[PDB]
């Protein structure tokens, strides 16, 4: 019916309404990061994404 | 004795390093700490999830 791997976590998914077969893969998560100066120099930030 | 021997000790680096250079790859246990650190790290974060 559904697969599975070594972390014990869902990754392939068997439909019923078809004999074809859907891969499962989370939304893609990430931390946020802000690159600044000082804020007596400037008031700019870049934002970076991990 | 190095001015009366540079022919020798110039030999006997090469050959040694020629050796340690075979040496790195015919012993497979040469490398414990960097795999037992990678494993570790490896099995800890599996571990949580
Ligand atoms: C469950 O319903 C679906 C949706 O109709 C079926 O899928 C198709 O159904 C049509 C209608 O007969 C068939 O001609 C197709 O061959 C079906 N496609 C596939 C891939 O099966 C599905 O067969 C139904 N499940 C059953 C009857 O067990």
């Amino acid at each position: 019916q559904f697969g599975r791997d070594i972390a014990d976590t869902t990754d392939a998914v068997r439909d019923p309404q078809t004999l074809e077969i859907l891969d499962i893969t989370p939304c893609s998560f990430g931390g946020v990061s802000v690159i600044t100066p000082g804020t007596n120099t400037s008031n700019q930030v870049a934002v970076l994404y991990q | 004795v190095l001015y009366e021997n540079q022919k020798l000790i110039a030999n006997q680096f090469n050959s040694a390093i020629g050796k340690i250079q075979d040496s790195l790859s015919s012993t497979p246990s040469a490398l414990g700490k960097l795999q037992d650190v990678v494993n570790h790290n490896a099995q800890a974060l599996n571990t949580l999830v």
